[PDB]
């Protein structure tokens, strides 16, 4: 194994939090966007015509994903394609951090860059309740 | 507790 990420803002939910880093650098920080479509990322985000590159200047983007439907690798690479700098897989159920294998099945994978995480479920509903507070949430990865 | 999805 377990890591850690740290909530800088806002500071309702600041605080360093456990995370599981995915089985597939330096300090990084970002701020944390949770998808109005496509929120398990088993699609790809141009066909909602969604990006998540950030504007010269301001902080990369963190999205939030949630678990399901597909292989996290995908989720990684999706989110990859559509410009974020890290993935973070808000568990879909309450319990102890996984790991995020390989598919196994039975390249993309050798082509996986950015950072990937799954949090709890807790965390991830915290997140997206500041989100939707409308309070921006940054975070800093030290992996 | 290892998993792919």
């Amino acid at each position: 194994e377990k890591n850690n990420l740290k909530v800088t803002s806002p500071d309702s939910i600041k605080g360093i939090y456990e995370c599981a880093i995915g089985n597939f650098g330096g300090t990084l920080v970002g701020t944390v966007v949770y998808p109005k479509s496509n929120q398990k990322a088993c699609k790809s985000y141009s066909d909602f015509d969604i990006s998540f590159k950030s504007k010269p200047g301001r902080l990369p983007t963190f999205v939030l994903i949630d678990r399901g439907d597909c292989y996290f690798t995908l989720k990684a690479w999706i989110a990859q394609q559509a410009g974020a700098a890290a993935i973070l897989v808000a568990d879909s159920k309450a319990e102890p951090l996984i790991t995020m294998d390989t598919p196994e099945e039975d390249d993309y994978l050798q082509n996986i860059t950015i950072p990937s995480a799954l949090i709890t479920k807790t965390l991830g509903d915290s997140i997206k309740s500041a989100l939707s507070g409308g309070d921006m949430v940054n975070m800093k990865l030290d992996w | 507790r290892v998993a792919a999805a």
